[PDB]
This record gives C-alpha cells, structure tokens and sequence, in this order.
C-alpha cells in the first residue's frame, strides 16, 4: 500500500497558478492550545 | 554560512568575473537598479547599470531595465531582505 | 502538493514521439494541436 503521494487538504486561501506550498503546521478546528501537536481537535495537515 | 544543503530544488550561478573586493572610500561610482517580482509561479529579475554624477538620491531622467532572468519558484512569497558585504583588512581584527 | 518542475532547454524535441505513443491515456492540448508541435520552436519548455 503506497500512501506516499500527498496533497493539500486545507489552506488559508486558494492556490495560485503554478504556486506550491509545503507548510505542514498542524491545523486546528477550534481549540487554540495545540501548538505543533495533533491533539483532539488538531489534525495533521497533509493528506495523501 | 551553511554546513550543507541537503535539498535545494533550484540552484544556479552566473559568470565569474570580478568587481570591487576591497575597502576603499570615495564617491559613488555607479548606480545599479533592479526589479524583483513574482508572478504565476515564476520569479522575474531585471537590471540596469550606470555610472553616476550625484550621491544622495536617485537621478532625474529615465531608462528602462532589461530582464536578466526568469526562474520557476512556486513559493508563496511574503517578504524580502537586503544583504551587505564585509571587508577584512590588516587594520581590522577580522572577527565576527 | 510538492509537484516537480523541470526546465527543458537547448535541444531538438520530437513531439510526435509523444503524440504517436500509446502510453498516454489523455493528450489534451490548450494552445496548440499536437501535429503542429513539430513545426514550432519554443522559448522555454517546462515539464511540471
């Protein structure tokens, strides 16, 4: 099973033409405290 | 500057000839103009060089800049900074 | 998310090799028609 090809789930705004962005900071649904950690309502940024 | 660069998607270098290395005081000999813009995944750079008569401000008159290079970046660029060079002399201790 | 970009330059390129090939499921072209590609010279080519 090859999971490796990652794509971007979320972003502040839509991607631009020929733009690319790596940033994999943990995305938080709503509680603020999680900082760089995947908590209860903080999910890993990139899906594949 | 760096121990190693494990990854660098783009890396390039231009021609080797020389320019002023030394610490010498004087009058501003020249003016170098540049434009640095990013559009649609690419970074475009332009330039123009001239000798100049007056020190303090940008001169009157007008001339356009020719394009030097166009590079595929992709980066979602927010900011920039300017870099300066140092000089080590026998007079100076030569330390950071 | 990471998509690769390769600059292609200083050469002759026979597009017909690509066009003729069975290997591609979809050939779609936006600005040009595939037969014509051999007839043209390109200022820059990029293989995303």
């Amino acid at each position: 099973g090859n999971y490796n090809y990652l794509y971007r789930l979320f972003r502040k705004s839509n991607l631009k033409p020929f733009e690319r962005d790596i940033s994999t900071e943990i995305y938080q649904a709503g509680s603020t405290p999680c900082n760089g950690v995947e908590g209860f309502n903080c999910y890993f940024p990139l899906q594949s | 500057v760096y121990s190693s660069a494990n990854n660098c998607t783009f890396e390039y270098v231009s021609q080797p000839f020389l320019m002023d290395l030394e610490g010498k005081q004087g009058n501003f000999k020249n003016l170098r103009e540049f434009v640095f813009k990013n559009i649609d995944g690419y970074f475009k750079i332009y330039s123009k060089h001239t000798p100049i008569n007056l020190v303090r401000d940008l001169p009157q008159g007008f001339s356009a800049l020719e394009p030097l290079v166009d590079l595929p970046i992709g980066i979602n660029i927010t900011r920039f900074q300017t870099l300066l060079a140092l000089h080590r002399s026998y007079l100076t201790p030569g330390d950071s | 998310y990471a998509w690769n970009r390769k600059r292609i330059s200083n050469c002759v390129a026979d597009y017909s090799v690509l066009y003729n090939s069975a290997s591609f499921s979809t050939f779609k072209c936006y600005g040009v028609s595939p037969t014509k590609l051999n007839d043209l010279c390109f200022t820059n080519v990029y293989a995303d």
